[PDB]
This record gives structure tokens, sequence and C-alpha cells, in this order.
């Protein structure tokens, strides 16, 4: 019943894992870069890295390591997807046409089994006997490593231990050895297993269960001269060996906690670590010959080297260089240096790649061409945070605005030529009472200041203190120049106070244009918001003034500007405010729901009012009566991250496990039973956790009225920095379409030999159901980069309808003229 | 054993003629059967699946039901009770369901077409939006399992720091995911209703979020047709904020004993003394009373006339409160002697009498149904 | 009536009867 259609404007350009190795040829050195759905393969050159090959799965890459087997050229790549898809992959190149085989592939979930709570763990042994995966608690898949073994049949063990952390394959071992940490009543320990093919099952470990630190998260194993493992916990590092366990606590590490690892060099004898805030380590140890050259752990030594990005993965290229792997943050290429600089640090950063991270907020803006649109971010998170604006050529060309603490939501004031930014910073509890910040950022180095009056809560606040090194966020609205991008204005506003909406509108008979904010008073022992406001500011001769001050029941989730209203979400309530000739917020109705009214969305006289668990609500003014009325729902429980009005009648949503949904009022209702419910009449699985919707195109608006394909543009941003945009379709164009994608299906080369049908399908853990209503625009644009006779074999035995008439067999050339029509949308 | 339908499937099963209150999945209904069809239905049920439906009754004088539970025999025994000779059989609520169609047979036993609804289980709002890095501190290092620590907001606050960490990646703030949290809303009941009445938790309620929604919406002093709105809702998440939000709404006290008589409310609480509104006090005789002061209270009858003998609060005369309906006493009307006296005529009720409850609105002027929040 | 000055009085509550047996029905009451 909804005809949509879904395209890739920008690509996931956040890293979530790297590995090293000889993928393409045995000679060269490679690094693999993992970007959610995309895969970067490139060269190790003295200069940089060299861009080899680029590719896209049908696939959220969950596991990626390179293995070499037992008589092979050169290293094959395992990768395992989101939705349990294994396959192993070969590099293969001939002349110019570079291609990546699959060499094996299948589907290695188990119908019943809860998954783990750390996730998808998969390790391979180090003399490639078997690939050991770690889905479900209480389950350990094993992969045997045998060329027959093309389907990629396993079979899984029992596992005692439920709450496994992490796992590796030891070195060094006559058997495959697993190594684990895992928690019980008792406490935390690390147990080993020797993985048995031929039994198919486990037997007694070189070393049995030994205790480890109460947070133990990592588990690294040390190459064939130490052998055994490292287990990284918060406070310590410890390194067992059968009967040598030595473990050292440096106050180095106290800080932060140890996230990710790499190994610098093969034998072991080095290792960085990186933490959650960005600092860089080097672990080394020290190594003991021993006359017989047993060789044996001396020693654990930690030294900090420096400062990156927020690294999510670390990989040591050579020659000093490392490559950092960021999620919140730009990744980068950085040196280290063996002797330190002035400041103390060893790291000195060579290249930045651009991640439009975390998309938490985004805006619409016409700047400076006053036709063509332009697409303004809050991006990243902490040190991190900064704003990009995205703009077409006219490739997309993006220009990053760093602010050094979390930006969180953003509006346009065309009036005061500058953008309203809602941002945080966290600052640490000091001795004399008061807090300190960690590092300049954008609201501390802001050219006018401010700081809320506290009125209502100075005199209604709850006795409580703060703990000396407790951290605790400052929220400040910033005033950021349209051009320079420089902040103009910082405002400050109250201590507990969490600033939650942000809006910029004209209300009532006032002609003055005012940045509106919903706030809420966060204290610990309070559980749900009971206090908030709504701070109506007006930006003029470069400062930020207080017009208007109103206190409320709740927290201010959303606001919206509601025909010369202003609509706001006070916990369950929408209520609806007037703006006074006095210059004050009037309340003249009130909505009470049976679902918190988080996300909130309208449409001239219609509200779409939404909770987290995707509980879906249609209300209407009725301006007549003077008071809401709904006009229908649609409630099935399942996190709901971002929600849109496509039209008068359709709904855009974004539903647990990366899925998009539409909902839409049911036409032909004779009954008000179904007048009142939503009929889900799309689904569609993106890949993307999507955390905005925006009305708006990044293309020329088009002054001349052409007869448009298609009608409507909503673009979005996600948590992995994809942009996407979605538009509706007519039955006709949508039929053809969909037709066409199953066409296009059977002569594309899917990477893994995964289905796209079983990939796009609607995914939950518990559902699972095929797309509907979504056209794939990524496998339509397709076809232009594809070959004639595949374009003939895709166009062979097909009807084109031109319009009106003109029923004709379908030719290459007059599709290709229709998917040229489409890639003009973005 | 255990006899369990797939779910969204389509079943038959008989209805107990006899039975109307609400049957929550988990607790027991006891039952004395004397009609032959009820006893030889039942032990064919038995031989068969063991299982009946317990219908959830919109109207019980019109037999009115849009949903239901279907409940386990797990108890049967042909006793003897005052001369008479009748079963006793005890059934579990097993699965919920949704009523289809309810054809009435040659008896007064009924068969109910049926759809079972599905137990929805999420999993954590992090799951997704979680770093790969991260995925290693999800896990916490044990619980502190000392009343005054976890009652200690200082480890809730290390847990919502911990496990909602990427909330930064998302639109929303970690203490949102916190209202959506299963562990959290049970901590919230748990201390409030240790709030209502002191009683031991580790024993009495269930650590599994699905069992502990149902014992709560079993025992919650509420109308079974307000009960039907827990029995409707599918996800643990949402029947246990529903049920905070039930927990809220009680800001009446009615007569413990009958329960169909509002004494008062909580904006009628007041601090006549700086010791507080509620405070214990003894009678010349003994007996102990926990009594909260109210400025008014009704549907109460007194007894006797007022006395100054023994007064708690000197300058006012006591006069005997009990309830309308169950004559049970609830309290004392005090009276001031003076005419220089502050509130002049308030009410001394004792705790051990009153319990929480929606304030109720029998008058048909402005009956603005009760709109529960997921 | 019985007693007017109502003498049988409830040790529990202080409610005071005018026969004996409304006192004895009353403290019943206090069992529940
Ligand atoms: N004189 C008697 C005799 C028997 C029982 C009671 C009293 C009496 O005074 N109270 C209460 C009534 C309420 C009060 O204010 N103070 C009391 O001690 C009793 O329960
Ligand atoms: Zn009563
Ligand atoms: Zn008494």
């Amino acid at each position: 019943m909804s005809y949509n259609y879904v395209v890739t404007a920008q690509k996931p350009t956040a890293v979530n894992g790297c590995v090293t190795g000889h993928f393409t040829s045995a000679e060269d050195l490679n690094l693999l870069i993992a970007k959610n759905t995309r895969l970067e393969i490139y060269v190790v050159t003295a200069e940089g890295l060299r861009p080899v090959k680029e590719v896209g799965m049908y696939g959220k890459i969950a596991v990626m390591e390179l293995f070499r087997p037992k008589g092979e050229s050169k290293d094959l790549l395992f990768i395992l997807t989101a939705k349990y898809n294994a396959c192993i992959l070969e590099y293969k190149q001939s002349g110019e046409s570079i291609d990546i085989i699959t060499r094996a592939h299948g589907n290695v979930q188990d119908r019943i089994g809860r998954p783990s709570e750390t996730g998808i763990i998969g390790i391979i042994d180090p003399e490639c006997r078997m690939i050991g995966l770690r889905l479900y608690d209480g389950l350990f898949k094993v992969i045997p490593l045998d060329r027959d073994n093309k389907e990629l049949k396993a079979f899984n063990i029992r596992l005692e231990e439920l709450h496994v952390i992490d796992v590796k394959f030891l070195y060094g071992c006559q058997a495959p050895t697993i190594c684990f940490v895992y928690q019980d009543p008792q406490g935390r320990h690390v147990k080993t297993y020797e993985v048995s093919l031929r039994e198919k099952e486990f037997n007694k470990g070189p070393w049995k269960q030994e205790n480890v630190e109460a947070e133990a998260s990592m588990v690294i194993a040390v190459p064939e001269p130490f052998g055994g493992a490292i287990i990284i916990g918060q406070e310590s590092i410890t390194y067992h060996n059968g009967d040598k366990y030595l473990a050292i606590a440096p106050p180095i590490i106290k800080q932060s906690t140890i996230v990710c690892h790499n190994r610098v060099d093969p034998n072991g004898s080095r290792y960085l670590l990186g933490d959650m805030e960005g600092r860089l380590f080097m672990l080394l140890l020290e190594k003991e010959e021993q006359m017989d050259g047993t060789v044996t752990l001396k020693d654990l030594r930690v030294e900090l080297l420096g400062e990156t990005s927020i690294a999510e993965c670390l990989t040591y290229l050579d020659n000093g260089v490392v490559f950092v792997g960021s999620r919140l943050g730009d990744s980068q290429l950085v040196k280290l240096n063996v002797d330190s600089n002035e400041q103390g640090s060893y790291v000195v950063a060579m290249e930045t790649f651009t991640n439009l991270g975390p998309i938490v907020d985004m805006c619409v803006v016409d700047l400076e061409r006053q036709g063509q649109g332009q697409l303004v971010t809050c991006s990243g998170a902490f040190k991190e945070g900064s704003l990009r604006i995205i703009r077409n050529g006219i490739k997309l060309h993006i220009r990053t605005v760093p602010l050094y603490e979390s930006p969180r939501k953003i509006c346009y004031q065309e009036v005061s030529q500058c953008f309203g930014v809602l941002s945080s910073r966290i600052e640490v509890q000091d001795t004399s009472g008061g807090t300190t910040a960690l590092r300049p950022s954008a609201s501390t180095q802001a050219l006018s200041s401010s700081v809320s009056s506290s009125k209502l809560f100075s005199s209604s606040t709850a006795p409580h203190e703060t703990s000396f090194g407790e951290e605790v966020e400052v929220h400040n609205l910033l005033i950021i120049d349209q051009h320079t991008f420089e902040v103009l204005h910082a405002h400050q506003f109250l201590q507990n106070e969490y600033a939650l909406s942000l809006v910029s509108c004209k209300l009532g008979k006032d002609p003055n244009t005012y940045f509106i904010v919903g706030t809420a008073m966060v204290y610990p022992e309070e559980a749900e918001p009971k206090q908030g406001r709504i701070v109506v500011f007006q930006y003029s001769d470069g400062k930020l003034q207080t017009v208007a001050e109103k206190e409320v029941k709740g927290a201010v989730y959303s606001m919206v500007e509601f025909n010369g209203k202003l609509l706001a979400s006070i916990n369950s309530t929408v209520r609806l405010y007037e703006w006074t000739t006095e210059k004050e917020l009037r309340t003249e109705c009130n909505h009470y729901n049976n679902i918190m009214a988080l996300y909130l969305k309208t449409k001239g006289d219609f509200i779409l009012v939404g909770d987290l668990m995707r509980s879906v609500l249609l209300l209407a003014y009725k301006p007549m009566e003077g008071n809401f009325e709904e006009i229908a729902r649609d409630f099935n429980p399942n996190w709901m991250s971002a929600v849109e009005i496509l039209d008068d009648d359709n709904f855009l949503g974004a539903e647990n496990a990366f899925n998009l949904f539409v909902c839409q009022k049911d036409s032909a209702a004779t009954t008000d039973e179904e007048r009142q419910h939503l009929q889900e009449v799309g689904l569609f699985h993106l890949g993307e956790f999507v955390n905005v919707f925006c009305h708006g195109s990044l293309v020329m608006q088009n002054l001349g009225e052409t007869s448009t394909p298609t009608q409507g543009s909503v673009l979005f941003g996600t948590v992995n920095g994809m942009i996407g945009l979605v538009t509706s379709l007519s039955e006709s164009w949508y039929n053809l379409l969909l037709d066409m994608q199953n066409r296009l299906n059977k002569v594309i080369k899917s990477v893994g030999k995964i289905e796209h049908s079983f990939w796009r399908s609607f995914h939950t853990e518990r559902k699972t159901e095929p797309a509907t209503g979504f056209i794939d625009g990524d496998l339509i644009e397709s076809f232009l980069d594809i070959s004639r006779p595949k374009m003939q074999e895709v166009v062979a035995n097909l009807q084109y309808d031109d319009g009106s008439g003109m029923k004709r067999e379908a030719t290459a050339d007059d599709l290709i003229k229709v998917v040229e029509e489409l890639t003009r949308i973005h | 054993g255990r006899t369990l339908h797939d779910d969204d499937s389509c079943q038959v099963i008989p209805v107990l003629p006899q039975v109307m209150m609400i049957l929550i999945p988990g607790q027991t209904l006891p039952l004395q059967l004397f009609h032959p069809q009820e006893v030889s239905m039942v032990r064919n049920l038995i031989q068969k699946d063991r299982t009946f439906a317990v219908l959830a009754y919109s109207n019980v004088q019109e037999r009115e039901a849009q949903f239901g539970t279907t409940a386990e025999i797990y108890a049967y025994r042909e006793e003897q009770d005052f001369g008479i000779e009748i079963v006793k059989v005890k059934a579990i609520g097993r699965q919920r369901f949704k009523v289809l169609e309810l054809r009435t047979q040659s008896d007064g036993i009924q068969q109910a077409k049926v759809q079972i609804l599905p137990e929805c289980v999420l999993p954590s709002t992090m799951s997704a939006v979680q770093l790969e890095s991260l995925n290693k501190c999800q896990i916490f290092p044990s619980k502190p399992v000392s009343r005054e620590d976890q009652c200690s907001y200082k480890w809730w606050q290390k847990y919502q720091k911990r496990k909602f960490h990427c909330a930064n990646l998302t639109s929303w703030p970690r203490w949102l995911y916190s209202l959506y949290d299963a562990e959290t809303l049970m901590d919230r009941i748990k201390k409030q209703l240790r709030e209502w009445d002191e009683n031991l938790k580790d024993d009495s309620l269930p650590s599994n979020p699905i069992d502990f929604s149902y014992r709560v919406a079993a025992c919650l002093p509420i109308d079974d047709v307000l009960r039907i709105q827990l029995l409707k809702i599918g996800s643990a998440i949402q029947r246990l904020r529903c049920e905070l939000d039930i927990m809220n709404k009680c800001t009446s006290l009615c007569c413990k004993q009958c329960q169909e008589t509002e004494i008062t409310t909580k904006n009628e609480i007041f601090s006549l003394s700086l010791c507080g509104p509620m405070a214990a006090y003894v009678n010349p005789h003994g007996y102990v009373h926990e009594t909260l002061t109210v400025y008014k209270a009704c549907n109460l009858n007194l007894i006797g006339r007022p006395s100054t003998e023994h007064s708690w609060f000197p300058g006012y005369a006591w006069t005997v409160a009990q309830c309308k309906i169950c004559a049970s006493h609830i309290g004392w009307k005090f009276t001031a002697t003076k005419k220089d006296m502050s509130p002049q005529k308030f009410w001394g009720l004792t705790r051990s009498a009153l319990l929480p409850t929606i304030p109720d609105t029998e008058d048909e002027i402005s009956p603005d149904k009760v709109i529960l929040c997921l | 009536g019985g007693r007017g000055e109502r003498p049988f009085q409830c040790n529990q509550c202080g409610a005071s009867f005018t026969q004996k047996g409304n006192l004895l029905r009353h403290i019943k009451l206090h069992s529940g």
C-alpha cells in the first residue's frame, strides 16, 4: 500500500574494525577496514596508504579476520555478518579486473539460542585447524578448516561456563586450545580447554581455572616465544603461562578502561593498548633466554605514548605508523617517534580520515546558493564532537567545525544569520566544591557568555552533595555564526538541568524570532523527572537574552512550531502553549497519553506522537472545539529510534535491529475500530541506526515544475555516519522497480554469496519477515555500473511503459534513462 | 509436567461457568466444584492437556470478555466439607489469550476459540548501538546484596553510567533509557511496595521481570476492570512501567477491610506537630496506633460522644470513627475544645486500617476514565 | 436502650456502648 524508495547519499564513515596482513599478494602488506556494510582494502606504502579495492556486503560486518591455511599462497579473509552469514573470501586479480571471490559460505545461525552479553566473538586457531565462534551463551560453535568444508558445516560444543567475557586461541599448543575469561557468583576466572575435532568435544586445558580481577575484560594470546596469554582488567594487566603468573597494577592505566589492543612486534615483545578517552599506551614484555632456549617472561611495563582519536580499533602498520580506527571521531594515521616532543607526547598525527560519526541531530539550510540546500549535522561525541556541513559538488564536499565537546541538537535562525546548538561538556568535581573542565571546548571558548538565573529551582531544590572526582555534564545553548562558524555566544543552563529540545520560530502576533529550549531537572535520587522549563531566548546585538521562562511538572522531551503556537511534550502530556501579548507562554490545551511523548512531529493540524517502545499515536487539534482528539494508533512493542510524517496519511519510523517501517492511516475504513488503527504498510532492514529524520534535499530544487517521478524527500542521519534519503513513488513505478530488483539479483554478484532478499528482510531476534513497500535504491542504481549483456538479460522479456500508451519491449537504453533520472535525487 | 501451546496459535478450550475473577499468568486459582458437569469436565481435562480458559470479564453480569488466561490444573482431590461431597482443584495461570468465539454447549459449560498472545521479550535497549570495544565492559562484577548498599543510590548511579554509556551515540540520555530498563523498574516497584507496607523483599518477589511483573499485577490494590489493562500488555517492560503508573495514581486511602469506601486523599495529609504527619501513639491500655493526621475524611460513622480522656493532641476531643460499609474501626475525629484552636476539626486515622487506592469517580457528572501509561 | 452514660468501653479504640452486647460485637470486629 506504501510505495517507497530508499538510497544511500553518504556511505557509513565510522570504522568498526581493522586488520593487517597479506590478502592481495604474499609480498605486499595490506590493511583491511570494515565500515559497517563496506570493506576497504589498502596497500601499506612508505608514504601512506594506497587504495586498492572497496566492496559492499549484504550484511553488517561482525567478525573480520585474515588467515593463511596450510598450502596457500596468500591470506584468506573470514567474515561473519550480524545476521550470522559466515564466509571465506579470496582476493583474485586478472590483469586490471579485481574481484573478491567467495571461496566458501553459509549461514551459521542456530534456531534457539540466547545471544551472548558480550556479542559475537569470532576467533581462528593459529595453525588454521578451525574457526571458533561464540554466538550464544552456553555453546561454542566450531567450523573445521578442511578443504571439503565448502558450505561451512559446523558443530556446537557444550560449554559449562555460561557468562564468557572474552576468548582467544592460544599459540604453541599441541592441540587447538582456547583461553577465556568468564564470570560466576565467585567472581571472574581464566580457564582453558583443548578442542578435539575427532571427539567433537572439549578436553582438559594445559592450565585449569585461575582467579582474575573483578573487571577482567580483555584476553590476548601471546606468540610462540612467550606463549600463554595476557589478561587486561580495569586496574591491572596480568600474564599467565602454565605455572608462572605475573601481575602488574600500573597507576597510569587506572583513570580509564583499556578497550582495544594490537600486536606491534610479531614475537609479542610489544603491544599497543587504547583506552576509552583516546590515550595510547605501549605494553612491553621483557624476555629471558634461560640457557636451554625456553625463553620466559621477565617483566611487564606500560608506557603512555600519547593521545589519538577515541580508538575503536588499532593496527600497527610498519615503521612507527599506526592506523587509529575511530567510531566517535575521525580515524587517523599516526607516527610513533622514539623520542618525545616538547609537550611530552610520542605520537604525531599524519592523516585524518573524515568520519561523520554518530549523527545525533541535523538540519538542512540554503546558506549561500539561495536555491541548493546544504546539510548541517551534530557529529561525534566528547573531544571528538563537531559539526559537519555536507553539500554536493555542483561527489559530497564536507566542512568540519570541531567543538571538543558533545553536540546534541541543532536548529537554524535565518533572521539572525546563525545556528542554535544544544551541547554538553564533561567537568570533574573539584576539592574546592565546584567543578573543573577537562579541556578548552566550544562552550568555554565563546566570545559572549552567560549563565541561567536560578529562580524556580534555586528555592525548590532537593538536598544532596557531589563527591570529589565524580564527572558532571554541563549543558549549553551555543549561538554559532552561519558563515565563519565561530562560537558567537554560549549560554550555560542551571545546575542539574538537562537540555532536551530546541526550536527557532516566531510565535503568535510577535514579529521577533526566538530560540526556545526545553529542559529537565535531573537529580540522581529522582528516577523520572518531575521538574523542567521552557526558556524563550532572543539573540540580538551579539547577546542572548532570556525573554520568558515557564516551569513544568516534567521533562520537555520535544517541542514543535504548531500554527503560530508552541506544542511541547511534558512526560505523558502533550501541551499547547499560546504566546501572549505580555511575552509569556499561556497554556491552552493538554492531552494525556497512554505513552511517553518522546517523539513529536507535526503536519498542519495533525500531530504524530511516539515513545521509545514503538508505540505510534496520531492526534489532531480541533480548532472549533479548542482541544486535542486522537485519530488512530499502532502499539507493537519494539525499540524505536526516530519517527517522521511522510505525507498526510503515511508515517515513517526506525525500529529495532536497524529496520525502517511505514505506518498508514487506514483507507476504505467503514468501522471506527479499523479507522482508529494505523496499518503497517512497509518494512525494510536498512542495516543502520537512524537518529534523525529531516525533510529536505541536497540537490537543486528545480524552479520549473517538470513531471517529477519521485514525490517528497526525507533525509536521515545514523550512528555510523551514513546519510540516506527516503522518497515516495507511484504504484506503476514501484511494481516496475520491484520486478527490476528481482531481475538485478540474478545477474549481480554478492560478496560472500549472501542473498539480497535475506539481507533487506525485516529482522529482529524474535521475528524475521520479508521486506515490503521499499525499493532498494543502492541495488537499482547499481544497474548503471553493470555490463550491457547483463542489462540485456535484466531487460530480457520485460515490458516497459512510458505513460498513457506504448507498452513496448523494454530496452537497456530506456532503462538507463530511468535509473539516470533516479540518481539525480541525491 | 507442562502443556504449552505455540505463540499466535488458534486453540479451543473450555470455560468453567462458576469462575469470574481475572487470572494472571503464574498466580494460582483454587476451585471448589459441586455440579457433576463441572467435576466430569475437569476429570476429562486431567486425561487430556489439563488446561481450561479463564475469561477476563469487562462485565460479568452480561458475561462480556475480550481477553483471558489459560489455567493448567496441577492438583485434584475429592474432599468432604460440612456434610457435602466436593472436589477441590488447584490450577495455575499459563498463557494469555484474545477471545475470538464464545460458543455455549448443551450444558452450562462453554467452549472458547482463542488466539494465544505471545510474551514479548526485547533485547537490551543498547544491544543494537553498543560498541564492539565496549561489549566486554557491559558485564557487572556481581550484586552488592546488602540492603543498605543497594538501597543507596550510588550503586544504581554506577549501573546507569555503565549499562547506558552508548546513549551518547543516540538522541536520548542515559536516564531516559533507565525508564525503560527492567532491573531499574523492578527496584523502583520493590522500594514503593516496601513504602506502602514493611515486608521481606528477597523471599516475596521473584528476580525474573516477566514473573515479577505478573506477581505485582496480581497483588496491586485495584479494580479487576483496571487489571485487564495489565493483562492486555505483552512486554514485561511496558507491564512494569504501567504498574509504576498505577502505583503513583494511588493518591487516596480506603477501608483496608471492605475496600469500597474512600476515606481520604494524600492531599488532606498534614503535620500537626514537628514529629510528622504519621506517628505512633499508645492508648491507656497499651495498644499502639500508627496514626496519620488528615484535615478531612469521609464515609465514616461516629460512635459515642467526644472525650478528652487521654487525648493524644491536647486541646482536642476524640470521637471513634468507623467505616460506613463494614463498620471496621478507621480511627478518630479530633474536635477542638476552644475557639482559638488552629485546624479546629481534623481526623486521626490508624495506618493499619487504611489501604492505598486510585481515587474513584462514582459521580456521572464528570467520569474521566483512568488513562494508564506504558 | 440500656445505659445512657455508655459505661461499656473498648480497650483497643475507646468506643463506648450503652449495652455490653454491643461492646462484645464491636471488639469482635477488631479481630477481623
Ligand atoms: N480512654 C480510653 C479507654 C479505652 C481505649 C482508649 C481510650 C483512649 O483515649 N484511646 C485513644 C483514643 C484516641 C486518642 O486521642 N487517645 C487515646 O488514647 C483509646 O484507644
Ligand atoms: Zn469498610
Ligand atoms: Zn474498639
